[PDB]
């Protein structure tokens, strides 16, 4: 879990 | 969301839109598991209600979105409608999610775990943008 | 309501300090958040609050109520997990 | 209700208590016949509620209720959460009500009927008397 | 909340005079009553608004939404009956 | 419809 494929970009 | 920026698509996988049979975007929700999501117990969520994910542009036909059914409705019976206090809801998926690049699950904390005030976490969803 | 997906960083506050905007509205299984410049708004209501803890992100709020404007200058309420956590572990166990 | 006044009992005989597993009175309805409750669609009404008829005392245990089981909650599909606009649900009882003295149907008027502005009506709950 | 059920008479309002405190907020088919020193309050909603008509009393209105506070000199919000009612018989004949 | 058997009295 919390673990994206597609990290965020913030 | 007032002030917010656009996201990466598929970059929040365990965001997920509830939509009424009309198509209409009522609530927000995230995946816990393939089976499970979490939502608000004041949408008032229902089984003809359904559950996409994998969506980023709700106003895009190539994505490939995954629409599921709604088995059933568990709201925590100590949710208050008076005071909107425990405003929780878990929906249990007829059709498990199909975990992927751009579907995933969000981690859930401990009851232990500790969020301290100044901290910065992060909100997301498809709610207005001014009013 | 936008139709692409829309994200924003914002502050947690402690329950003492966001009684000064809602008093006793606030109630000890709501967090606030927010008062930041941004606010969550109607539609957002239902989807995640998280915070990256150990490299993982954690749900840590459930989008609840707020400002009845989405004024960017109220903390919003949402719904503290870390309170309700032990009912889902428990739905999911019996369902 | 600020500022009302207390019922007749048996007065008001369409008039429900929608309660959760609890036993929490969350929202109030009214009975259209013997298998059918109107309610707000923003109450979140699920199939593990229950709607009591013929209650005038909520404290009281020699009051002769009926505890009816929720079949299917039909949400209005035009009903917007975003402003609260048609806010209606309608409940499919399991169980029929039975109508008695205390227990009976309120009328539904024809799209066509006017109320004017100015006319006094009346409405009825168990909602909070003073905030 | 109290245990004995609650009634209070009120005065039925046009959407256009009920726009001077709620503004756009209000909706074709919403209707206000009340500002009469009374007031529908958290945990009125869904119930009853009636109103004698030929002799019976017929649903108008459904309890909704208002002052956040249950201010008696702020007008109810109910859904308008009259607007969802082909609603309600489409769905009794379907189920 | 919307005859209760027991008058409200208001």
């Amino acid at each position: 879990c919390g673990v994206p494929a597609i990290q965020p970009v913030l | 969301i007032v002030n917010g920026e656009e996201a990466v698509p598929g970059s929040w996988p365990w965001q997920v839109s509830l939509q009424d049979k009309t198509g209409f975007h009522f609530c927000g929700g995230s995946l816990i598991n393939e089976n499970w999501v979490v939502t608000a117990a004041h949408c008032g969520v229902t089984t003809s209600d359904v559950v996409v994910a994998g969506e980023f542009d709700q106003g895009s036909s190539s994505e490939k979105i995954q629409k599921l059914k709604i088995a059933k409705v568990f709201k925590n019976s100590k949710y208050n409608s008076l005071t909107i206090n425990n405003d929780i809801t878990l929906l249990k998926l007829s059709t498990a999610a199909s975990f992927s690049q751009t579907v995933s699950a969000v981690c859930l904390p401990s009851a232990s775990d500790d969020f301290a005030a100044g901290t910065t976490c992060v909100t997301t969803g498809w709610g207005l943008t001014r009013y | 309501t936008p139709d692409r997906l829309q994200q924003a960083s914002l502050p947690l506050l402690s329950n003492t300090n966001c009684k000064k905007y809602w008093g006793t509205k606030i109630k000890d299984a709501m967090i606030c958040a927010g008062a930041s410049g941004v606010s969550s708004c109607m539609g957002d209501s239902g989807g995640p609050l998280v915070c990256k803890k150990n490299g993982a992100w954690t749900l840590v709020g459930i989008v609840s109520w707020g400002s009845s404007t989405c004024s960017t200058s109220t903390p919003g309420v949402y719904a503290r997990v870390t309170a309700l956590v032990n009912w889902v572990q428990q739905t999911l166990a019996a369902n």
